[PDB]
């Protein structure tokens, strides 16, 4: 019975703006696009087109510094190395011109560990490796 | 910012000073060649004075006569050290015996005229602070309220002329002082001695290893024909070094190619990256020796910045450098002074990028990709501004293969807009 593999999520390594960020817990990023649905005058099947693209991302992790608060709305890059060790074919993706949607200055509850949640957008992406 | 080593009696010795849009003698470079530097319309000029070591400040001592025994209460000195006959006439005021008229002279023409009561502080501060006392400093000897004696045309003496002896060590003082400052360009003040030019070549090379690619300008002596000019240009091969070929007239002087280099440097600094002097008009009314197509080609290929009166006004035929005697790996676009200054600006900006990405980033493929992407974005921004037309910045594989853990190498190449 031949083997398989699940890319465990704990293999993620995120380098935000060059420096390796090591408290991040979950990262999401999608490349949206407006469908631009057009109804033809003779054909009864709607047609979709690329339209224009839009990035969106997010990160959650344990707070350890004011890195994001001091960063402000400055543009920055994000790398995401989804390493695979059962098979050594890691995957690396670069997000270009990441900008925060909202600066998370303060978020904390008394009886809990303080976590930092971020969300924003990016102009474009590059698939460095796969 | 042009570093100007004036051979002048006026100006401060051994110190760097700047002048805004605002010497006088034709023999002194503060006006002879300071005019050349200003005519290129650099945003401001920075000056340095070359003087023989055997040169000091003139000193005049004055004594009172209110009491029978005269004692010194005021001493006057030239603003900068000099032996110039800056004569001073002090006489008792016509109405009040307690006020002394102070008349100062450049040589004999009336410069400043005023009078102050006998208290020494008021007199000295008036003489120091008044507008027409630009050519004197006055200092107190002791607290007094007595009245000076009557003296006419007292010459301040004790020093020596600023043009006493322009020699290699005295010239090198300027470079030694300018080591602590950064400029857009530096120019030799006209003395087309090959020893001085070679010393400046070595100095600029030392700075190039340090990275301070201060754009240098030089020129041949009055006795160099086209052959001598071309040979001396071929002697140099540096990118940032220039050899103006032809003498010129502006008002009265047969300015040497080295002296013309001052105005050429000012124009080059003023133009900046955007402006190129390959076909730009110049202030000069005439330049010699004249050059036909063959002479122009021979001088340009030898590394000479050719100036000719090829039309109704003087025209710089091309903005070329000593590296115009190029070598195969670097194209002829490297041989243009504007391109070299553009390269230096990119080197400075990439040094800013260098200090931005110090060893906090790991020496791995990820960090190298980060730095390369930052440089790529910088060149993309420059292309959007329009200066760059193409670029390819990549890992310097030849140097990076043997790179230790701490060191990383990279390299950039880009095409630039042409101007015929």
């Amino acid at each position: 019975i031949e083997e398989a593999s699940f890319l465990n999520g704990s293999d993620v390594v995120i380098l935000i703006d060059g420096v390796e960020e090591l408290y991040m817990e979950e990262i999401k990023a999608d490349f949206e696009q407006d469908e631009q649905s057009i109804k033809l005058l003779g054909c009864q099947n709607e047609i979709s087109r690329v339209g224009t693209t839009k990035g969106s991302f997010s990160l959650n992790g344990y707070k350890t510094d004011s890195k994001f608060a001091k960063l402000g709305f400055r543009s920055f890059e994000i790398i995401y190395n989804l390493s695979n060790s059962e098979t050594l074919g890691y995957e690396s993706i670069r997000l270009k011109n990441c900008r925060l949607k909202k600066l998370p200055l303060i978020n904390s509850k008394a009886g809990e560990i303080v976590k930092i949640e971020v969300e924003g957008s990016f102009r474009g992406y590059d698939l460095l490796n796969e | 910012r042009l570093a100007m080593p004036i051979r002048a009696n006026w100006g401060d010795v051994g110190k760097v000073v700047t002048i805004k849009n605002d010497g006088d003698d034709m023999n002194y470079s503060a006006f002879k060649l300071g005019k050349l530097a200003l005519l290129g319309n650099v945003k401001e000029l920075l000056l340095y004075r070359l003087v023989d070591g055997n040169q000091k400040k003139g000193t005049l001592t004055l004594k009172d006569t209110t009491e029978n025994s005269a004692k010194d209460v005021i001493k006057l000195e030239t603003k900068y050290p000099t032996a110039r006959n800056f004569n001073v006439t002090i006489k008792s005021n016509l109405v009040d015996s307690d006020k002394k008229d102070f008349i100062f002279f450049e040589n004999t023409k009336q410069l400043f005229s005023s009078s102050i009561k006998g208290t020494i502080d008021e007199i000295v501060l008036e003489i120091n602070s008044n507008l027409d006392n630009e050519y004197v400093i006055a200092t107190k000897v002791a607290d007094s309220d007595t009245i000076l004696a009557n003296v006419v045309n007292q010459a301040l003496e004790g020093g020596n002329d600023g043009c006493t002896s322009i020699t290699n060590e005295s010239y090198l003082k300027a470079l030694e002082e300018f080591e602590r400052y950064s400029f857009d360009s530096f120019v030799l003040d006209g003395v087309a001695d090959e020893a001085l030019q070679e010393t400046t070549k070595a100095w600029v090379a030392k700075n190039k290893e340090l990275g301070k690619d201060i754009l240098l300008f030089l020129g041949g002596k009055t006795e160099d024909n086209i052959k001598q000019i071309n040979d001396k240009s071929k002697s140099f091969n540096d990118e940032n070094i220039v050899n103006v070929g032809s003498s010129a007239y502006y008002e009265n002087i047969k300015y040497t190619p080295s002296e013309v280099a001052v105005y050429i440097a000012a124009l080059s600094v003023s133009k900046g990256i955007t402006g190129s002097i390959c076909n730009a008009k110049t202030i000069f009314e005439e330049v010699e020796p004249r050059l036909s197509q063959s002479e122009v080609k021979e001088c340009l290929k030898s590394g000479t910045l050719v100036l000719d009166f090829d039309d109704g006004d003087v025209i710089i035929v091309d903005d070329v450098n000593t590296f115009k005697k190029y070598v195969d790996d670097k194209n002829e676009a490297m041989g243009y002074i504007s391109n070299i200054m553009f390269i230096n600006t990119i080197n400075k900006d990439t040094s800013l990028k260098r200090k931005e990405f110090v060893g906090k980033i790991f020496n791995d493929a990820t960090g190298q990709t980060t730095v390369i992407c930052a440089l790529k974005k910088y060149f993309e921004e420059l292309m959007s501004q329009g200066i760059i037309s193409e670029f390819n910045v990549d890992i310097d594989t030849e140097l990076q293969a043997t790179a230790k853990a701490d060191e990383f190498y990279w390299k950039w190449d880009a095409v630039k807009v042409d101007v015929m």
